[PDB]
Order: C-alpha cells, then sequence, then structure tokens
C-alpha cells in the first residue's frame, strides 16, 4: 500500500507570491509514461477539488497560477502568485495502485498585516434565564496574527471553569483569523455578580482590549 | 449541471447499519467509475471502496473489507454504500465522487457531493437550545454593529447555520463546534450596518437533522 509524504506540513506565503509544496511517494506511481499523482484542494466546509491531474494536466475551470511537476516518485504543486481564496489545505492522491491513498495534507496560510480584534460581549438571553443556565459570549473578530488570549473575570477576580473557546480558520476574503469565547454558569450563581468582563491580549496592542457587560447597566 | 447529492447520514449506536445513498444527475452515470471517500474528524482523507462503470468490480479499503459494500443501480442513476459492523473508527464525512473518464489508466476524482455525516456512538440525540445574542442595553452604536446566535446543548454533530435564511452571507463567522461533557456547542456572529437593525430583521436559522429540529430565532435588542 502506497504511502504519501507531504511537505511542509503547513506553509504561510504573502499574497502575490510564490507557494510549492511536496509528495514523496513510498514507491513508483508511473505508468505507459504517465504518472498517477492527483491534487487536491480542501477548503474549510467544502469537499475537495481537483486541481491537477496526473502530475502535469490542469483540471478545467481552476486558474493557471496552479501547476504540478514531477514523475515516479517526487511531486510537487506550484501556486503562482498566491491569492486570498487559496486558503485551504492541500492533499496528494496516487491511483496507480488500489487501494487509492492520500497524503496527510499541507496546510496554506497567508501572511499580512497585522490586525487589531474588534470584541463584543454578549449578555445571557432571558430565554436561557429561564431554564436555569447563563452564558456570556464574547466573539474577537478579524485579527492577525491567529495568536490570541482570553481572559474572564468577574468582579475583578478571574475564572476558568466553564469556559468554552472555539476559532475559525483563516478568511479567504481578508485572511483573517476570528475566535469565540462563551463562559456558562448557573443562572443562580449569574445574579450574585455584576460585572462580567472578557479581556483579549493580543501582539497588535501592548495593553488588553477589554469589554464589558454590568447587570446594574 | 453536475450533482451528486449523499443522503441516509446519520447517528447510529456501535455494531448497528446504515444505508447511504448518492444521487447522481447532468452526466452519463454508468460511463464513470464510482467511490466513497470519507473524512474523519482529524480530517484526514481515506478512499473506503471503489465500483467499476459495470458494477461487475468492487474494491474495499482494508478498514471496511467485509463489514461495508458498495453497489451501483445505473438505471437510478445511484451509488449505494452498506454498512455494517459500525465502529467509532467509522465516524465521518461520507463523499460520493466521480472518477474522470479517461483512457490509458486509473483516475482521478473530478466531482464530489457536500458529503453526508455519519456518527457512530452509544450516546443519544439532543436537540440544541439556540438562543439570541442582542448587545448589551449601555453599549454603543458606531457604524457597524454585531450579532449572533448561540447553539448549545446538542448530539451529534452537524447543526447548520444561516442568517435571514441565505441573505445575510458576509461579515458571518459560525464557529467550530466544541465538545464539553459529551454535548456540543457552538455560536454565530454577523456584523451588519447599524441603520439596518433593528429597523430591518434579523434571524438566525438552526438546524440539525438528526433530531429533526429547525429553529429560527429573531434577534431583539433589550
Amino acid at each position: 500500500d502506497i504511502v504519501l509524504t507531504q511537505s511542509p506540513a503547513s506553509l504561510a506565503v504573502s499574497l502575490g507570491q510564490r507557494a510549492t509544496i511536496s509528495c514523496r511517494a513510498s514507491e513508483s506511481v508511473d505508468n505507459y509514461g504517465n504518472s498517477f499523482m492527483h491534487w487536491y484542494q480542501q477548503k474549510p466546509g467544502q469537499p475537495p477539488k481537483l486541481l491537477i491531474y496526473r502530475a502535469s494536466n490542469l483540471e478545467s475551470g481552476i486558474p493557471v497560477r496552479f501547476s504540478g511537476s514531477g514523475s515516479r516518485t517526487d511531486f510537487t504543486l506550484t501556486i503562482n502568485p498566491v491569492e486570498a481564496d487559496d486558503v485551504a489545505t492541500y492533499y496528494c492522491q496516487q491511483s496507480n495502485e488500489d487501494p487509492r491513498t492520500f497524503g496527510g495534507g499541507t496546510k496554506l496560510e497567508i501572511k499580512r498585516a497585522d490586525a487589531a480584534p474588534t470584541v463584543s460581549i454578549f449578555p445571557p438571553s432571558s430565554e436561557q434565564l429561564t431554564s436555569g443556565g447563563a452564558s456570556v459570549v464574547c466573539f474577537l473578530n478579524n485579527f492577525y496574527p491567529k495568536d490570541i488570549n482570553v481572559k474572564w473575570k468577574i468582579d475583578g477576580s478571574e475564572r476558568q471553569n466553564g469556559v468554552l473557546n472555539s476559532w475559525t480558520d483563516q478568511d479567504s476574503k481578508d485572511s483573517t483569523y476570528s475566535m469565540s469565547s462563551t463562559l456558562t454558569l448557573t443562572k443562580d450563581e449569574y445574579e450574585r455578580h455584576n460585572s462580567y468582563t472578557c479581556e483579549a491580549t493580543h501582539k497588535t496592542s501592548t495593553s488588553p482590549i477589554v469589554k464589558s457587560f454590568n447587570r446594574n447597566e | 449541471e453536475v450533482k451528486l447529492v449523499e443522503s441516509g447520514g446519520d447517528l447510529v449506536k456501535p455494531g448497528g447499519s446504515l444505508k447511504l445513498s448518492c444521487a447522481a444527475s447532468g452526466f452519463s452515470f454508468s460511463s464513470h467509475g464510482m467511490s466513497w471517500v470519507r473524512q474523519t474528524p482529524d480530517k484526514r482523507l481515506e478512499w473506503v471502496a471503489l465500483i467499476s462503470r459495470g458494477g461487475s468490480y468492487t474494491y474495499y479499503s482494508d478498514s471496511v473489507k467485509g463489514r461495508f459494500t458498495i453497489s451501483r443501480d445505473n438505471a437510478k442513476n445511484t451509488l449505494y454504500l452498506q454498512m455494517s459492523g459500525l465502529r467509532s473508527e467509522d465516524t465521518a464525512i461520507y463523499y460520493c465522487t466521480r472518477h474522470k473518464g479517461l483512457r490509458r489508466g486509473t483516475n482521478a476524482m473530478d466531482y464530489w457531493g457536500q458529503g453526508t455525516s455519519v456518527t457512530v456512538s452509544a450516546a443519544k440525540t439532543t436537540p440544541p437550545s439556540v438562543y439570541p445574542l442582542a448587545p448589551g442595553s449601555a453599549a454603543q452604536t458606531n457604524s457597524m454593529v454585531t450579532l449572533g446566535c448561540l447553539v448549545k446543548g446538542y448530539f451529534p454533530e452537524p447543526v447548520t447555520v444561516t442568517w435571514n435564511s441565505g441573505s445575510l452571507s458576509s461579515g458571518v463567522h459560525t464557529f467550530p463546534a466544541v465538545l464539553q461533557s459529551d454535548l456540543y456547542t457552538l455560536s454565530s456572529s454577523v456584523t451588519v450596518p447599524s441603520s439596518t437593525w433593528p429597523s430591518e430583521t434579523v434571524t438566525c436559522n438552526v438546524a440539525h437533522p438528526a433530531s429533526s429540529t429547525k429553529v429560527d430565532k429573531k434577534i431583539v435588542p433589550r
């Protein structure tokens, strides 16, 4: 069973520049002069899309900035020039010998200028309160780069329990990232305190960005 | 237009069975090899099974051999995957793929369905609770305003979220689901200009096939 190893595992490139990614096969994928190595693009929440078939050939409907070369056990995909819409995971596949098998994929990320997050905080909905729960939600949208820290505080005091975080993949329009952070407590405990605050800390700024919600109004 | 529409995906208990379907249209079904391919939650792609144009020849990956059976009805433009003896390994998104019809050897998969989700678990289906997220009463209106929607306490994945039934597509972030105490939670935000809300109406639409749930939550100020 043929094994495909892709390099690198991730790659970061600026808009307009060149990106190349490799695939090594454990044995040859050649036959009849043709090479049976294909490349696919998968964007988040979408199925894989065929880009290049048989090592060289561009699938119809695909921009000419994509190209492939190689033979035998060594193959490359080139993207030049890179665009915002090319954020994706790329996979190589061989069809020479059943079973067909896939490389572990290569993540293409874009470099761009630093951007500070827009932060929004949301109190509990009253429909949630009726059921005995209380979540406070904080969105931190459209920042670069990806690394970021979020801290919750109740009446000055930090909380780490009942906090759930989630991060988007890089955006394909503006190349930014986003995050949400949720804090869940009981209605009972929620009603005992007044001040709920999310504090974001990010490369963009030496000071933390604070958004706050007060039950006094 | 070429289409492949998978269906049949559901929550199944371990040792259980399931049949997936792919309805093809817009091209000659019987001139093309077909495959099933799955994507596991760590995002590896794994080819599962293939079937020849005629349906005479089939081949299967080692992990599914003797448990899964691929078949086609060329009269109905339908591809099938019969799964039995299901394990946790088998939890994935299953895609139906069409092979290219080129001569001189084996082919790439030039078209893929959107995929159908299959979860193998002893746990019970739970419908989501959906909560509106409207800005706090003391907050400041500065051109743009962000609203959102919290979808909490459901099983299994997936849920689908849209805003104004699709009319709102940009300035939307829908965050991947996160599991806690064996229940998923996600959220979605949407950003619009301050004039448009609360004048016009903003509603999140949430669907959870596995519990036959569909909720439309209007975002109202406080």
